[PDB]
RNA sequence: CGAUAGUGAACCAGUACCGUGAGGGAAAGGUGAAAAGCACCCCGGAAGGGGAGUGAAACAGUUCCUGAAACCGUGUGCCUACAAGUAGUUAGAGCCCGUUAAUGGGUGAUAGCGUGCCUUUUGUAGAAUGAACCGGCGAGUUACGAUUUGUUGCAAGGUUAAG
RNA sequence: UACUCGGGAGUCAGACUGCGAGUGAUAAGAUCCGUAGUCGAAAGGGAAACAGCCCAGACCACCAGUUAAGGUCCCCAAAUAU
RNA sequence: GGUUCGUGGUAGGAGAGCGUUCUAAGGGCGGUGAAGUCAGACCGGAAGGACUGGUGGAGCGCUUAGAAGUGAGAAUGCCG
């Protein structure tokens, strides 16, 4: 069995076990985390959301919180003397799936 | 003496001018392009 | 993140014959280059051949509408000046055809070594018969 | 006091040098080279992280048509019927079920062919 | 500069037709054994503020000293002769230990040199005191008449 | 007549590929065992087909 | 295991030495010892000697068997350049650059 | 200031060198605490090496503390002889490693996109200029005065200059 | 937002496009004014490539979405559409 | 800490800082190995800063203030 969750603005497909990368939730580690936007279910069946599977959830543990491997940013104007440089490290949530109820 | 802290707005850095363009002072350094103005000793008397 | 990338031998690739019989040079043509770019399989990759294999015959009876037997031209060039030899698309299909299917889908696939390398993938024929059964090949409709 | 320049020049050159790796000849070795594949290659980046974006929708797009045609539908009419129908799974799920899940593609292909 | 730097005068090439850059002279910034362009020139630096801040800082700093508790005022300070020893043996029957300016008028024969060779000890007539030298040591030995006499100065 | 470009050191080397020279057309001497040049008088044992000189 | 010798300062400029060395490396000591012989080259002399001062090293250092030796490595690193001028014409010189070598040759058994 | 600095000159420098001459005018510092400066052996005509030994150390051996980069090479893990491409970037297999362990490293078949930097220009990939490269040095400063902002102290007062 | 006072500047070679007029030949990527826009000082999508046209204004990341100009047989994303 | 509007930019204005040499004071590491140099897959929004290891083999950081010969990629730059 899998489904497609959304999270971050954007959609993920997703398995119990899987190990998974996310932008940042308010959640420590250890904690659970529920997501209600289930978007599709497969795997000995198919029941389609129109858009969201009524009552369907994914419970997932919160193992990490993170800030990705450092970025750097940077920008030119050539003969017009702009230069700009700038870091980044986007924060995210590493998520285990337990179950999809 | 290792807590000397002079009073706030006494004292401000020395701008520093033609040491970069991310100063925006740079090459330059606040003269702009070719004239009278942008030249050693450059400009005119008061009136 | 995560989404599929094929690989070269991850694909089944299978070996189509077809009737040019009638069909217009460009359709034909049009149909072909998607077959052997590999654009009818969700498989896709498009740094990776996984397109198909592709017979082509009858390509003596391939369709040009209009006057175009004796005024769409053909044109070579030596290198060498005035070295601009032209031949007619009707010409061509009487004693050369296999050359102008040749020529069509060569300009209509990409232009790289990839596509240079998917040019190598057909095989044309102005008869109705061919080489290649041993391939044992199945009929594509357009 | 005088300041000699010492250390801090070739600190920072060595630095772009090794960001310059893997580059042709003096390009990894050179400093008035190598800063400049170096700017070259950061703008590059930055503007790649948008073409990306969009290279991929091309191919979600792509490998769905390819998908869909199999079910007779076009990208165009399958995207209708989605719409209508009101899920807004998106193009990558669809390709990671059409190249992986055909049989759950082609169950939201005909609840589509169903809303047209 | 290029013009104490020992040479120039020659034009070292013409100013055209030998591909070498257009130059003047063998002692221009930009040449090796040259001059530099503005550089260090001799130059006082001092400065002093006006007389009331400067009584107002010495005010402060002893003021700031009291309410640190590092004053130690005593009665007199002599010496038989000088000796070091003495002295240092005073620094520990007041708990000292730690870097002092001793401040005295009276008679005080012998304490600048029982003290001169005691490196965090710094010893002063009574006139002399400045808040350099005030907040360059940790505490402060006055005794009674060098107080009195601050006082009626301040 | 004057270059335009500096050879880079690829195509320096790229140059230099033809530049080298032969092993030597030698072998052993019947006689002595000992390398010399084939149609050449040995050096060694100063004989030649069989034959001192 | 394995012994070398080297010839610092040699007055031969580092390509025309290298032409030669291409051939010794990889080689059974006998074989090497004739191509420099028979290779009529002014490094071959110098190279002859390297190479046979690293095999009696060998054996009178390491304690080896001449007959099991090849050439392990050899390789002709540069030296000192020594620098001069021809006079050329129009009053101007130009420059000569008489270039060294430090010659390396080692040796060791199979 | 700390050997492109600081006197031109830290060293046998107003020398060498240039010039008929007046006159111009350099470069060039560091063994080791102590010469204890490699007895003796081997290759070699010598130079130079390899051992041995001295020494804390000789990858400190008579330009001898450290020893960057350009530069020259040796060897090798990955790719490369149907392919043009400001030389990378993004996607990315396969192969090879294993890190300041983190959504890691190196390589990169192949696919997409993509005409250097600076200067001056209405406008430059620019067939406009400058730079071979690397390294070092190399351009808004100081004195005195004017004006304005901020700060501090005193306040219809404030402040001293020389001495 | 405007105005006033004060400190500090840089600018006084402008370019095309559309509209209105001149000179011109009712020529010029000409020239000279007025007007509005873009470039200058603006990346991005489209005009094959393209300063100056069309759409439209980049803080950063994202293997998310809807749209503009322009387009949907292949190169090349999307209709061999009604 | 919140809400709203914003966050392309040349000349140019304004601000906040990184870093180098030196000084004073405080407080420190360093032959059980300093500066420096070499390599790294670490850190910070940037200039930049740590850690580990090798080489080196005697000096150097940190903190708060201050002063400047203060940061180079171009000058047909100068020397090597
Ligand atoms: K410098
Ligand atoms: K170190
Ligand atoms: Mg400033
Ligand atoms: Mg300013
Ligand atoms: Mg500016
Ligand atoms: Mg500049
Ligand atoms: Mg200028
Ligand atoms: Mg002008
Ligand atoms: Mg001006
Ligand atoms: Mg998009
Ligand atoms: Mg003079
Ligand atoms: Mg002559
Ligand atoms: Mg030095
Ligand atoms: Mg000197
Ligand atoms: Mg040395
Ligand atoms: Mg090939
Ligand atoms: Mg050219
Ligand atoms: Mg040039
Ligand atoms: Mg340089
Ligand atoms: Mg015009
Ligand atoms: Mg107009
Ligand atoms: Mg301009
Ligand atoms: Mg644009
Ligand atoms: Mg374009
Ligand atoms: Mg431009
Ligand atoms: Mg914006
Ligand atoms: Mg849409
Ligand atoms: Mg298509
Ligand atoms: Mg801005
Ligand atoms: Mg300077
Ligand atoms: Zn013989």
């Amino acid at each position: 069995m899998y489904a497609i969750i959304e999270t971050g603005g954007k959609q993920i497909k997703v398995e119990a076990g899987q190990e998974i990368y996310v932008e940042k939730l308010a959640g420590e580690v250890g904690d659970v985390v529920t997501f209600d936007k289930v978007l599709f279910v497969g795997g000995d069946s198919a029941k389609v959301g129109v858009p969201f599977v009524e009552g369907a959830t994914v419970t997932a543990k919160v193992e990490k919180q993170g800030r990705a491997k450092k970025l750097t940013v940077y920008k030119y104007k050539p003969k017009k003397n702009y230069h700009k440089k700038q870091g980044h490290r986007q924060p995210y949530t590493k998520l285990t799936i337990d179950a999809i109820n | 003496l290792h807590e000397l802290k002079p009073s706030e707005g006494s004292r401000k850095e020395r701008n520093r001018v033609g040491r970069g363009t991310g100063s925006g002072n740079g090459k330059t350094s606040g003269r702009g392009h070719k004239g009278q103005k942008a030249r050693s000793g450059g400009g005119v008397r008061l009136g | 993140r995560t989404t599929y990338m094929a690989k070269p031998g991850e694909v089944e690739r299978k070996w189509y014959v077809i009737d040019a019989t009638g069909v217009s040079l460009g359709r034909l043509s049009s149909e072909v280059a998607s077959i052997l770019r590999g654009k009818n399989k969700p498989q896709f990759t498009p740094h990776i051949d996984t397109g198909d294999f592709v017979i082509i015959i009858n390509a003596g009876k391939i369709g040009l509408t209009g006057k175009k037997a004796t005024d769409k031209i053909y044109y070579r060039h030596s290198q060498y000046p005035g070295g601009l030899k032209s031949r007619t698309a009707g010409e061509m299909r009487t004693n050369n055809p296999e050359k102008l299917l040749e020529l069509s889908i060569k300009g209509m696939l990409p232009k790289n070594s990839l596509g240079r390398q998917l040019f190598k993938k057909l095989h044309v024929y102005g008869g109705s018969e061919h080489e290649h059964a041993a391939q044992q090949p199945e009929v594509y409709e357009l | 006091p005088r300041v000699k320049g010492g250390t801090v020049t070739r600190k920072r050159r060595k630095k772009i040098v090794k960001l310059a790796k893997g580059y042709y000849g003096s390009k990894h070795l050179l400093f008035k080279v190598a800063n400049q594949a170096v700017m070259k290659s950061y703008q590059y980046a930055y503007r790649d992280r948008r073409q990306k974006k969009r290279d991929f929708r091309r191919l979600w797009i792509a490998r769905i048509n390819a998908a869909a045609r199999m079910q007779d539908l076009s990208y165009s009419k399958l995207m209708h019927g989605l719409k209508l129908a009101g899920i807004d799974i998106n193009r990558k799920m669809l390709a990671d079920l059409a190249v992986n899940d055909i049989a759950s593609f082609n169950t939201l292909a005909d609840s589509a062919k169903k809303a047209l | 500069n290029r013009s104490e730097v020992r040479g120039g005068g020659r034009k070292p090439w013409r100013q055209k037709g030998t591909g070498r850059a257009r130059q003047g002279s063998i002692r221009s910034p930009q040449w090796r054994g040259g001059g530099v362009v503005f550089g260090p020139t001799p130059r006082s630096y001092a400065y002093k503020l006006p007389k009331k801040v400067r009584r107002l800082a010495i005010k402060s700093i002893l003021s700031s000293k009291v309410n640190e508790e590092k004053l130690v005022v005593l009665e007199g300070l002599t010496f038989d002769a000088p000796k070091t020893k003495e002295f240092a043996a005073f620094l520990k029957n007041i708990s000292v230990d730690t870097k002092a300016l001793i401040v005295v008028a009276g008679e005080s024969e012998n304490v600048e040199l029982s003290a001169r060779n005691l490196q965090g000890i710094t010893v002063i007539p009574a006139e002399s005191i400045s808040v350099l030298e005030v907040a360059k040591h940790d505490k402060l030995i006055i005794t009674k008449a060098a107080v009195e006499k601050v006082e009626e100065v301040l | 007549a004057v270059p335009f470009r500096r050879t880079s050191k690829a195509k320096k080397r790229k140059r230099r590929t033809h530049v080298k020279l032969q092993l030597p057309g030698m072998n052993e001497c019947s006689n002595c065992g000992e390398y010399r040049l084939s149609h050449h008088v040995c050096p060694e044992c100063g004989q030649y087909d069989g034959k001192d000189v | 295991t394995s012994a070398k010798a080297v010839a610092k300062t040699v007055r031969i400029a580092p390509r025309k030495a290298r032409i030669v060395i291409d051939l010794i490396r990889g080689k059974q000591v006998g074989e090497a010892i004739a191509i420099l012989k028979y290779t009529p080259r002014s490094a071959s002399p110098i190279i002859e000697k390297v190479l046979k001062s690293a095999i009696a090293n060998a054996e009178h250092n390491y304690d080896l068997d001449i007959n099991n030796l090849v050439v392990e490595e050899a390789f002709v690193d540069e030296g000192p350049t020594l620098k001069r001028f021809r006079p050329r014409a129009q009053g101007r010189a130009s420059a000569i650059n008489k270039r060294t070598s430090h010659i390396t040759v080692v040796v060791s058994e199979v």
